[PDB]
């Protein structure tokens, strides 16, 4: 009595309805069943309410829309995902503070920055790793090395006022706290963080100093001594982040310490409400990257309520669709 | 920390708190068992942090809500006649921004030259206690 | 130039502006857009200088037919006839855009047994000696039931003794792919991918037709009617034969092994196939052919040097629907 | 539950290793247990229909199993060193029966004649005339020693189906050519000389399919017919009490000599190694468990996959459980 | 242009095990990476030139060997559970080894395996069940829930220890100096850690609040409020480590933020020379963990003089033979 197999036949006239593709996406079998599925999830979070804390409520900027909800979404992104095209779908949800809160390892936090202050150039996977080196062009999807020179400039000005600051008016700075306020300098609509600081979003990142912000805040050292970020206060304020919410729910797209530092927050909450994983790696190494959501349930991290999803696939192809089968639809409703 | 309902009181970092929030976990790699309690506090209206973990109990503060006649506004203290009509002038008007005090002044005035007298709230935890509601 | 497309704030996203961009968002997506664009040159192949067009199609009335110069070769596993992907297959078939099929026995199995009865759908993480005790059989997160395949074995018995009166009467030899083609001329269901190719004259080569249900009938059929011979001499000759007169060749492997192999080995009599896109999810490190690159494929020139071979790693059943869309479907309203 | 300690090297004995990789977790946790599903199949006693008995070439020790023991080898293993531990399974008749692709057969019979040899641009190796499998590169001309010795013998026969009536199938032509290359370092030579059967359904898909249609347009008639060697194959598992499948790949290979061992209602003892995952629903990622649902593989047995080349796994299995049946 | 031949047994029944790695090169495919990984390894041991290192810290009983050569071995989190751990305790006690990058996760095991073992377990279990009968899941690997208390016990005094120093003596905590301390506490041989800290090697995990001793870092705090670890000064010491050396060996068992920290702070050099990945990852999307060597030497991570070797396998099966093939060699000889 379950399901049965179908695809959606094409059109004879030969205008496609990708409408209807996407619907018969989770009927088709292997990874569009998950596909489908993980669009189910996501909808089942923007659209929760109950009777009795309203999340999504935004910084009230002019001329955006946000819409209240019940559900607070935390998303983690690997750097991969802020240095693709899927940055356009990513802002999309920071602007309209479709998501409470971000955790992105460094080098997402430096190409948001720098994909502000620069464009990225296309290129293959097969390139000389020698030749590249030659012409100083970095590989991941080509980010040149005179784009981090600019960041450089930008960057360190904001650090020093934060050493000026922390002696003279006692500002404790940890990670998190630095990210924001870089956030509100960047000043360009195009940056996923600005938007974060203009909607009171907070982004965390344990590794910071692993990435190019780690290589300045050592050079920086040298020239001005002392600066201190304290984990101790990030830790504090990122486990806490889960505590408050009704239901709280995790986009991880990619794997690493961003999907273990959120799942490791909401042990705190006894498990994340609702989860969808998008990433290429397997559970057979004993790898927490590759670790199936089973794992997750093993150590606390997801809610045995929870129905988690995991689509075996690259982001790039799977998250395109994921806006536009969830977000896209309430937003404009 | 078994009895802790929400809306009882606890003392967190000195200040009288109402219970708002609690979290419970069984065990983990967190470490053993542990417990987040939360509440704020009644004078600053401040929610605040614990952690802690079972087989224990927190320190309860005895508050007490009770309602005095304005008699007069003796230039921050206020005279406040008791139930029991011995006069107290300890309690002062609550601070500034606090409406309360304008609505404490305004009805005391709108009273002083009639017949009507203002009831006032100090709700008491020990020697603390603040102008909490007033009232025709 | 690194771009995306922001779905917008109204909330207005044109799927079709989605797709059109894939082949600038980078990583496998860039390979999405650039599989659509090998595919449509092969729809839009057709040049001049009598000639010879692909595509002519069955001339049955009531199905709109397009004619190409570029010969078109569609590699399917198994597994993907058992998935939802059939129904995009079907639509090659009865529009004739794609000239010759090579499919594995469990495919071509599958989809004589889907008219027979439906394919159900399930997870990878179930118990396998449950689903062997429920007598369910699995291919993914597919269950075939156990009942369906005795409905194969009734449909073909009969046709098999009709195969064995004719060699021994009218001398008929037959091979793996004639046999297959009297199969599908007689499904008389026009569901089957294989019932428009018997219609529209397209050859379906399976090598290993005995490895798959069909082969298990073969053997049970030849202890009660002994005598049936099936001659892979022939169809070599006819197989490797297939490339040679056609202008331009097109080969779509979805998936890889036997098929991968079938038609690159046939592509080597012409030099090389001029057109290529595999979808499958395999690596070269450990030297296999399912998981050869493209370039291994170079090497013993079965791809043309000068044909852009395009792999996109991913599992089939998310990127041929974006294909379809962005490539038959508009060539046949134009 | 077993602790997980792993080998103290002393302050290294390679054999002291071995006896802790089915404790070091991991893939050397079913490397260990691997090697101890191989060392099961080779010593199982049951009195009632012995195997393994060989060929009875002298000076060459044999010994006798109540075990059918089936390997299915992708091509690549041949084509690889790999070659010298499978000769070393069928001189000594430890492997009843063989499953291969057309390159893995082809490939014992080309070394012969000229040797395999060890990123590479694809484009230049068809410049230089070179094939490339891996890391491992077959010269173009090894092809043409291959199609001198396979034609003449093809003409016979020709000649024998012609006048003496003999039905020619794929197993059938691999005992020929095997009794043709005369030769102890072939794998095919020994399986031939100890009566060891080789099932190819594909053969046509290779080199020697591609030789057989060079040959019918001048010598025309010749029939390699499926028919008779589907009831060869499919009847191999049939007659014994316990059946071994050590299949290094997927593919072919993998559901023959599986759909084989339906007929005896599941195969007893099994080991596989493929680098392969379910994702894709492909057959050969499948894990044991979508083998266990056909009934390919018995319900009480105890399946084992080692998610890794079989290059590195192989020469511990050899070590750690053959050489010792030998050694006593 | 040499021939693919492998090892033949001996008909006897006897198998030199030896001879086996000794054609291993020889052999084809992934073996032909652990043949030529050995001889890196190798090259490390034995590239003495007319810059001390491998001394060690001088301990009776103790095998010790030359200099001229600096490893940093990037283990990950996995492998510490594993039995691996045999492996690396013997490596680290006679000082071939001069650092350890390791994550938060493999750090708290090594200390809770000294107070209680691991068990075994399958990669096939309801990660639900898991979890109702108190039991944590890696791989197939079962860290028991009381080995997380006994750590808790082990760790408090030391960190309100830590917090005395920094309020009476003014010590400054990183997270590489309480990993050390940690080392002198647990004063038992079985742990890796314990030879590091006797033979003054150094340990950096840069997000070490991402684990168990970040959470108790956090619980911590509340009790006792004030503790502070800092980034800043940890970046300066990991960053200049590669810098004071004849010739820098990396062997990256796994990948991730480990595999990124060793390689980043060989850019300081201009790139390490002598290098062995054993990881199970691929570039197809684009993640750190599945670089080719080559995508590292467009960073200029590796040297490009360097012979990149990445063995595309498990290090559960890889490392075993890998100690067999080089430093047993070296101990004796
Ligand atoms: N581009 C980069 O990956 C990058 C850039 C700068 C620095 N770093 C540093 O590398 C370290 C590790 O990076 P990480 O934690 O992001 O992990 P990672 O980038 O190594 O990715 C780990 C796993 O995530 C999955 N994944 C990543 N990108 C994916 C994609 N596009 N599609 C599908 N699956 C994907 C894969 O399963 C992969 O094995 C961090 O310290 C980080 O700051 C990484
Ligand atoms: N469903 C089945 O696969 C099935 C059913 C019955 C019989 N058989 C028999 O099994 C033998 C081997 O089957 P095969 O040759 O089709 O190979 P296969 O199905 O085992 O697939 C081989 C490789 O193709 C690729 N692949 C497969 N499915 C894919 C997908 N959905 N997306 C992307 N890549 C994919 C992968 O690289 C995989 O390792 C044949 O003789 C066949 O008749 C298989
Ligand atoms: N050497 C060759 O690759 C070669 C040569 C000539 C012809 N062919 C033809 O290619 C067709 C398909 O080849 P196939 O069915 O033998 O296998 P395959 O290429 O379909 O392999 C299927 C899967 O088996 C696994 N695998 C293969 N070799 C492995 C190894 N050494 N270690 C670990 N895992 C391994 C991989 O997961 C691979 O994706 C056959 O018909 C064959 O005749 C191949
Ligand atoms: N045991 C654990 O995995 C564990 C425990 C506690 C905390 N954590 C936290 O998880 C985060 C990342 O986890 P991680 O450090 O284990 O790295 P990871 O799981 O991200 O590993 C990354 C990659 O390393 C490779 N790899 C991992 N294990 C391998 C193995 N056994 N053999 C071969 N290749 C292997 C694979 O390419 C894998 O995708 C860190 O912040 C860490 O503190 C992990």
């Amino acid at each position: 009595t379950t399901p049965l197999v179908k695809g959606y036949v094409p059109d004879d006239n030969g205008k496609f309805d990708f409408d209807k593709m996407l619907e018969q996406m989770k009927y088709c079998g292997f990874q569009a069943t998950n596909l489908g599925l993980a669009i189910d999830q996501i909808n089942e979070m923007l659209h929760y309410d109950y009777e009795p804390k309203l999340f999504g409520l935004g910084g009230g900027v002019e001329g955006v829309k946000y819409k209240p909800r019940a559900c607070k979404i935390f998303l983690g992104i690997t750097s991969n995902l802020i240095s693709s095209g899927m940055r356009d779908y990513i802002r999309f949800l920071v602007k309209h503070a479709l998501v409470d809160v971000v955790v992105c390892t460094a080098g997402g936090i430096e190409e948001d920055f720098i994909k502000c202050l620069a464009p990225t150039h296309m290129g293959e996977f097969f390139h000389d790793g020698h030749d590249l080196r030659k012409r100083g062009l970095n590989r991941i999807l080509i980010v040149p090395n005179k784009n981090y020179c600019l960041f450089e400039d930008w960057i360190m000005p904001i650090l020093d006022k934060c050493l000026e600051e922390q002696n003279t008016q006692g500002t404790k700075w940890t990670p998190s706290k630095l990210i924001h306020r870089l956030g509100l300098e960047i000043n360009n609509e195009d940056s996923v963080w600005y938007w974060a600081a203009k909607n009171n979003i907070p982004v965390y990142s344990p590794a910071l100093t692993d990435g190019s912000i780690g290589d300045m805040i050592y050079f920086h050292s040298y020239n001005n001594p002392g600066l201190v970020l304290d984990l101790v206060e990030d830790i504090r304020d990122m486990n806490n982040e889960p505590l408050w919410a009704t239901k709280t729910g995790c986009i991880i797209l990619g794997g690493g310490v961003v999907k273990h530092h959120i799942m490791n927050a909401n042990l705190y909450r006894n498990g994340a409400d609702f989860v969808v994983y998008v990433n290429t790696a397997h559970d057979f190494d004993g790898s927490d990257s590759g670790a199936r959501p089973d794992e997750a349930v093993s150590w606390g991290a997801i809610s045995l309520e929870a129905k988690p999803v995991k689509v075996y696939a690259e982001v790039t192809l799977v998250l395109p669709l994921l806006v536009a089968g969830s977000f896209s639809k309430f937003l404009a409703e | 920390v078994n009895k802790l309902k929400k809306g009882g009181y606890v003392l967190i970092e000195g200040r009288p708190c109402r219970v708002v929030d609690i979290t419970k976990s069984k065990t983990g790699k967190h470490g053993h068992a542990k417990a987040g309690i939360a509440g704020t506090d009644l004078f600053t209206g401040r929610r605040y942090e614990t952690h802690l973990p079972t087989s224990h109990e927190i320190e309860v503060p005895f508050v007490d809500r009770s309602d005095y006649g304005l008699i007069n506004i003796d230039d921050g203290h206020t005279q406040l006649l008791t139930l029991d009509g011995t006069l107290r002038e300890d309690v002062d008007l609550p601070p500034e921004g606090n409406e309360m005090r304008q609505r404490v002044i305004d009805l005391f005035n709108v009273c002083v030259n009639t017949n009507d007298q203002v009831v006032v709230t100090v709700l008491s935890s020990n020697g603390e206690n603040l102008i909490v509601d007033c009232k025709k």
